[PDB]
């Protein structure tokens, strides 16, 4: 059972999105994480 | 970008003033310039920049021609007409690629 | 005194194929972008293909009637234009020009050549 | 079976995303240094304080076109990037030396994203042919572009105080019932050195403020004074509009047939209905108080009693002048003599000439009591103590804001004027400030103009040289 | 079951794999309230550029009308100095919105100065808000000893402006050339200084090579030059022993005139008949990836309409390098023209008839017969139009003495139009033109030597070059 | 393996990555996928 | 010590006429670009009003009716024409050193 | 609206002493100088004392022929100026007058006390 309890737990804290660092021209934004 | 001339063909009197107009499909302009050019072919002849970037008179080109015009309309205009003059003139967009003429102007003297 | 001269020209049957060549002088050809203009009494003018310099890593443009089936190159080192026509039509019947490109214009054209299919 | 169903959602709740609005009132930027060098000069001659000459200048009314605007460079000479748009400046002078400042924005100018704040200062010298102009020598910027709001800046000791209200809720004139209240000071040397953290660029915490029955209090003007060791910059105070002792008897509703006694009242909060009601005042920094100064709000009297606004006191030929921009029903030009800095007491002058543009519901030359909210800065430089005649740049119109215009006035009459841009331009802001070049009068005002048609959206920097002779 | 399990694991995490580079908002479509019209965005066109590819809109008649309307802005550049001081040798060189600029400032009268600081520098073209092009110097650098430093000039390449001078411990190495030791000094300077730059912001480099060909010494000598990929162009001239020189007088153009020899085009070579040294003009090759410390090549200028060599440029106009050289000689018809070939280098001299410069007792403006002369003054010219060969530049107007300039725009056998810079009673020598796009128009800045304090000081003017004759 | 089918079929149809529109305040950037 | 000298010591002008009146400086009051002479009118019974300051700025409240001129030690006060209530004695003041000096008046008349 | 205000004038024998005070209004009393002119028919206007701001170090200047003899002074929380003349001559006698001074320019004057001795 542990197994496919893995997948689940698998999906949700390896496959995550988060906003990338940006830049305006030559000009970098720096954000606190979530 | 299509290009359309008028008259398709024009009969001059020596010494009187023509006009041949061109109408653009979409505006030639961009970077503070129309880059529109005309040519002269005379039989026997490949064709001969006449005006360059609609306003520029040309190497060689005698004040007798001169062209006008923005955006869309185009319009060569000679004078005095003369009987050097019996030519086909072309419309030339070189805005971008690509490069189009227009159907190509008859002068001839009447 | 800047020429252009073009040669290849002939008649050659539909299905063909034909080679133009354009031999250029009095000026510095590595500098220039290079054209071709067809003349035609049905299509007046038309623009066939244009050839960029080596900085532009000879980039080519091409008009749709003819794109796929020509080729335009150069050889700087003999200072001249090629333009490979393959799968030649009745359409191209007419004459090809050489012209060279200043800053956007045809300035300069050469006396052209006759192709005939 | 119902252990797969459970992975199914898992994945169509977690995988799928969205991202959450980005808020970058906290989040950082950080640019290349705006001026890592000094422009190079050969050590020229720089400017003096109007002070103490009674200098010549044309005082008789005129229709010659006696005034000629010279355009001259902008402070912080960088190429603009197209899409991007120079906001909100400042421009304060003394002493020679001039401290600026401006916001620059990605989009739209009023409201678009910035990405960096420049706070500089520099010199103001002979550009090489007796035109004055600005040279940077200084500039500090931000961690944080999105919470540094109203600076104002008094020079002092070879030191550029710039005070700024830090706010994480945005404007805090818009924002004023979040705002926190957080004020910071930077002290910027006019003459850097080679190194020194804490001289070229020191920043000062500002732990002690006193209110005084004020719940919230911030920079709001251009620039200040000094009196010895003490900076006075131009502020705003927030009460409570419910705390707010006015008597409606004393609102000017006579020779008005669409007035209320209560448009004074009402008119002086953002909204006639709003929380805080803004009073002019002033914000007193002893350098010499300690090793923690305390900041002290002054309020101004209530003689002719408006809505706070942008103001401005600076010092010129010999005692401080204040200025208060005309954003409500007053529409005249509201300047003149402080009688008193502590507290702060003001001889306004009776000007009739010189009117901001507006609305249709306040518009120019409106001195009639109205509910409003609206107007420009565009301020007056005082030129000549004896007649009372001074120099600035105002728009020219009555319900637009365009047709900037330089002219020089007394307060019934305006004796010469130039445009400095064509009759439909449009223009905001301006900011004059005169001073003394080789012993002649020269201006420069900035003034924001807002020539859509093309490049990048920026201020221009006038200098006008105040003529002689009426010719 | 355990196989479909770790089927899954790895098709999740290998299918949902998206790391991504951060976004550039600037390339970007960005919408706000109260936005600012999108049109198109194309960086490094927005602000000074390089006249190349376009057919700008110039005015290509002739007219009296007073259409060109040049702007002061001499203000620009460290040349206020004092009263007391004197600048001489001026080199201002552009190149893609970037510019180098050096003077050597004399105290007291500069012929018979005292060298107090040789200033050579590096910064950029632009609007800086009084729409006109202004120079912004930002990187300044000042040797050891001003006395050693001469001929100086400038090519631009990636982000570096190299200045290639003469070191001289014998005074001009062209005056004193059989003492001359012959180095050569490379310094190269960022038109973009970092904070704590170091050898980013000013570097020194040694030139311990030089490949001279038949010469004995060569010298960097003109304004500035060009760069064609990872490869720079100096102007330079070569040192030849006058005995090795090879010439046939029976070349020489004595035709249609009777006072002259068929010897005199080939003793004025040199700065005098009997001069050790013959000077030829030619090019300083300078390649940037030929490994560390890499060898400068001199390559010596076709024998075309040649003449002594003189401060000359090379530059970038219109797609191709034009080719400059000043008259010190006795064809004194401005010569200028394409280059057809770089290396060896062949220009294609244009027939020029109505631009020339003044000279002296010997040499006078016009002058195309053989004399025996080393006069003339460097005015320069710019190419503006390819098709029309349209030039601009500023010229002495004037025939026995070095005064009067006016900025003129020129076709081969025509000029179109002029405006006076200074009255006809002012004096004036070296002139440089530069030729950019600001705002796809097109302007001209002219560093032109004026006479003022008894000295003479450089002056720059902006000329904007008109659409129409209006 | 239905089962199996099914997890895989939900992630393959779910699990894309597109760049949504990023918003500042109220400034609306829309940028092509990377 | 800088001493002024004013003349005529009077003067008689008609209503609508021109009147003149002139100072010399023994030394120069110019500086800074600016001509420090200053000029004043006193009515029997009343203090001196600021007419002219800096030679030629017309101060304040003072009509079109008078203007002054000069430079270096040599200024005048131009009144035209003259109203009869111009009749009064006119100081000529030297601004740029202490001390600060007067002409002794001229007084101006009508006839 | 500017008022200046003298008083304390009056007839004192030589020898004597006398002191005046100027009160002034409606101005930045601390901002400006002071100075005191004093007129009599046989001279015309001539200049007394002047009194610089605190900012100045109240520095003091005199006319050479009271110098020795009159103190300036003032005091700016009651906007005043003071002039004290000690050992007074009968060439003291005039009109004493306060003036304000702006940009060195005596723009105000009050309207002066009589002074005899
Ligand atoms: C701009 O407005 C002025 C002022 O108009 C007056 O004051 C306003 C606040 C409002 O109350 C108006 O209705 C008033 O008329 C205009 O100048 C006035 O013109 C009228 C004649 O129409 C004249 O009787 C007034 O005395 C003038 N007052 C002043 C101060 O000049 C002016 O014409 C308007 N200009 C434009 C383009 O609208
Ligand atoms: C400047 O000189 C030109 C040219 O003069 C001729 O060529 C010189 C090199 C030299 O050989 C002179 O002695 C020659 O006269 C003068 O222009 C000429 O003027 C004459 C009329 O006297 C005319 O016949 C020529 O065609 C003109 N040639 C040209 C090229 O214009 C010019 O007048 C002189 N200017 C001054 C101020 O002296
Ligand atoms: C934005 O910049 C500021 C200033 O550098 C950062 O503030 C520092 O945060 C660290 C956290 O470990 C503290 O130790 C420092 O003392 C802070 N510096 C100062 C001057 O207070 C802030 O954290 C940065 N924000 C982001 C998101 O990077
Ligand atoms: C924005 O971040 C980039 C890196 O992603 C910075 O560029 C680097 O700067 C260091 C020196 O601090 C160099 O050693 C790296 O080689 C640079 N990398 C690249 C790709 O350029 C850049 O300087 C940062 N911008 C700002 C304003 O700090
Ligand atoms: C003043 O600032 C506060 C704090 O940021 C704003 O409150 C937020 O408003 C947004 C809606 O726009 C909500 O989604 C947040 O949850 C609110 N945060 C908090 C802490 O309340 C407030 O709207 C701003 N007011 C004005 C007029 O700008
Ligand atoms: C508001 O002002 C009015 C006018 O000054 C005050 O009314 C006067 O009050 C005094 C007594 O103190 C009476 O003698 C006057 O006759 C009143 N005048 C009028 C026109 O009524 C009024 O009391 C003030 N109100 C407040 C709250 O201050
Ligand atoms: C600024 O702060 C200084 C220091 O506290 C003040 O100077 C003191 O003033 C008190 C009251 O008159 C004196 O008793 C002290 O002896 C003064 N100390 C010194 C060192 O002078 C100064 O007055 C304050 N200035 C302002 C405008 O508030
Ligand atoms: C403008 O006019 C007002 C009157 O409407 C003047 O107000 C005076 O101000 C002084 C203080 O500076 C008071 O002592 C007076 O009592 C006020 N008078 C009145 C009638 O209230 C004001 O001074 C004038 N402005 C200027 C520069 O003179
Ligand atoms: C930025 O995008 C938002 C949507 O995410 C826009 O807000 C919508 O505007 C339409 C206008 O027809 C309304 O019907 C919607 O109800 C609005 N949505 C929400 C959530 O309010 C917003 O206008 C865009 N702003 C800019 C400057 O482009
Ligand atoms: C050319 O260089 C030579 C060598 O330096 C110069 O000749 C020297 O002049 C100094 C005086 O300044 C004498 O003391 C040396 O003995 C001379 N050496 C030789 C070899 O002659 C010469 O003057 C220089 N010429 C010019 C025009 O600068
Ligand atoms: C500058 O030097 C480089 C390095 O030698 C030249 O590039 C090489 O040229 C040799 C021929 O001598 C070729 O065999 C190499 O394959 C070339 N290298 C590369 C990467 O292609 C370069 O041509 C020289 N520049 C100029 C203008 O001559
Ligand atoms: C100027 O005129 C001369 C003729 O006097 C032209 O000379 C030709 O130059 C080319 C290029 O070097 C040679 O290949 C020709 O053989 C030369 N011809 C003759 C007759 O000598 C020169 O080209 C002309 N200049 C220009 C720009 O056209
Ligand atoms: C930014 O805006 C431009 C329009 O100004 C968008 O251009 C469109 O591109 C698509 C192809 O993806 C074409 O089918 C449309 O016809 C174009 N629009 C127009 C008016 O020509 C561009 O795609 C936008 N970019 C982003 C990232 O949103
Ligand atoms: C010089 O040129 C002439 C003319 O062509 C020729 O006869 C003679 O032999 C040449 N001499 C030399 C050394 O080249």
């Amino acid at each position: 059972s542990q197994s496919t309890a893995s997948i689940n737990e698998n999906v949700n804290e390896k496959c995550k999105f988060t906003l990338p660092p940006l830049k305006i021209h030559e000009c970098n934004i720096s954000c606190p994480n979530p | 970008i299509v290009l359309t001339q008028s008259p398709a063909s024009l009969a001059v009197s020596l010494g009187q003033r023509a006009t041949i107009s061109c109408r653009a499909s979409e505006s030639v302009h961009d970077y503070g310039i129309s880059f529109m050019n005309w040519f002269q072919q005379k039989p026997g002849q490949p064709p001969k920049l006449l005006i360059y970037s609609a306003s520029n008179q040309g190497s060689g080109v005698p004040a007798r021609f001169s062209g006008s015009g923005s955006g869309t309309d185009f319009s060569l205009n000679i004078h005095p007409m003369e009987e050097d003059d019996i030519a086909m003139y072309f419309c030339q967009q070189s805005k971008e690629v690509p490069y189009t003429f227009g159907g190509g102007t008859k002068l001839e003297i009447k | 005194e800047v020429k252009l001269e073009e040669s290849g020209g002939g008649l050659v049957q539909p299905g063909g194929s034909m080679k133009l060549s354009c031999v250029a002088s009095g000026f510095s050809f590595s500098y220039y972008w290079m054209n071709w203009v067809r003349q035609s009494p049905e299509k007046g003018l038309e623009w066939v293909a244009e050839i960029r310099l080596k900085s532009n890593n000879y980039g080519t443009h091409y008009a749709e009637s003819v794109k796929g089936r020509f080729t335009i190159s150069r050889d700087d080192s003999k200072s001249s234009v090629y333009l490979q026509m393959n799968n030649l039509r009745p359409e191209d019947t007419g004459i090809y020009y050489c012209t060279r490109v200043i800053t956007t214009v045809f300035a300069y054209w050469g006396q052209g050549t006759l192709v005939t299919v």
